[PDB]
């Protein structure tokens, strides 16, 4: 487990200030200091810090791995190899958990959404339409911090089974604020929590495509 | 170098509008 | 089509010359800290304004 | 005074033309049209989306062109897929810069 904390200033004239122009400062530094905390948290679950050794979910040994062609090549887009590597995404995790456990989740970049608008060949459903009727029960969202998964632009699809007892992010303690400590004529308030990232406790669950 | 200025001042004929915009920090 | 596709507002009373909009926005930062710490970052906030005829 | 189309802080593209000396490309549009509603979408992230569309009245032609094998058309499938935006045509875009250069407002 690991810990977080910041803190923020003001003085009394800035308080008389805000109190009288119904313009308050200390909730705005307020917002700014949760924010940073819940941004930090989602930093250290989606790429991990070097020095204190904490892996992201994209760099953990033992999950299932696979190489794909281009679902966009320079500027064409294919939407036939994308419904095959679904599938056997979907067909891998069947396969090695030998039965437990069955794909429901599905995440892709913010683009992939265009590549799978194509009409099909026949008929006029899109490849997404024929997709949901084949295969009932998985449901598909997309998110961006999926488009830079190293560092030099190559997007990434994520499908798995969400169980808390497969993968689960903690938070010990929710953020806190301790009294104001006074200085002359102004004060210094200090602020903490705690997190300890993600842990995958299954880690046949999980299969990433990369190079998408 | 006196004082030669009209009656109104600029505050007089201004409009401050009602709403303010905030930028979107989305948390992820 | 000018009035038919921009939206048409009716604030500026007849002998107004000028009118203002402001906007606001924040800046912070977080650090992963041990016990017995007295370096922690600190956040502010900042406003800005526009005008008009 | 500034024009709506020569404003400094807004999002120009630059487009293939969707009729290249006479042959018309309708694959173009669809994608263009597309790119231009995402990159509101994605700028904004989230809080503003594309609602209203105004073409030049002779592209409004150009998007009338029939699937290869279907009943629909590709405006059709555009607004079956892109529900809740408008699409209408103005006489005020066929000519922006003052030497015949049309575009689209999204």
């Amino acid at each position: 487990v690991f810990r977080l904390g910041n803190a923020y200033l003001i003085s009394i004239d800035e308080i008389k200030a805000g109190q009288a122009t119904g313009r308050p400062l200390s909730t705005r530094k307020a917002s700014a200091c949760q924010l940073a905390h819940d941004q930090l948290v989602n930093r250290l679950v989606f790429k991990g810090s070097a020095p204190h050794k904490i892996v992201s979910v994209f760099n953990h040994p033992n999950i299932t791995k696979i190489t794909s062609g281009k679902w966009i090549d320079v500027s064409t887009m294919k939407p036939e190899t994308a419904e095959a590597e679904l599938t056997q995404a979907i067909e891998t995790i069947e396969t090695i958990t030998r039965g437990q456990h069955r794909a429901t989740n599905i995440l892709i970049p913010p683009s992939m959404r265009k590549v799978l608008a194509i009409r099909m060949p026949e008929t006029t459903m899109s490849y997404l339409d024929y997709f949901k009727s084949q295969n009932s029960g998985i449901e598909i969202d997309s998110i961006a911090e999926l488009e830079d998964i190293d560092g030099a632009g190559t997007k990434g699809v994520l499908v798995y089974e969400k169980n808390p007892m497969n993968m689960s992010i903690e938070i010990p303690e929710a953020f806190n604020m301790l009294p104001a400590q006074p200085k002359d004529l102004h004060f210094k308030v200090p602020c903490t929590s705690k997190c300890t990232g993600l842990t995958i406790y299954r880690p046949m669950t999980i299969v990433l495509i990369t190079g998408v | 170098a006196a004082a030669t200025m009209g009656i109104w001042t600029a505050q007089e004929l201004h409009r401050i509008k009602s709403q303010s915009y905030e930028e979107d920090y989305p948390v992820g | 089509s000018a009035l038919r596709v921009f939206p048409v507002t009716t604030e500026l009373s007849p002998t107004d010359k000028t009118f203002e909009y402001m906007t606001f926005d924040k800046v912070g930062t977080a650090q992963i800290i041990a016990d017995y710490t007295d370096d922690l970052p600190l956040v502010d906030a900042l406003g800005t304004s526009e005008f008009g005829k």
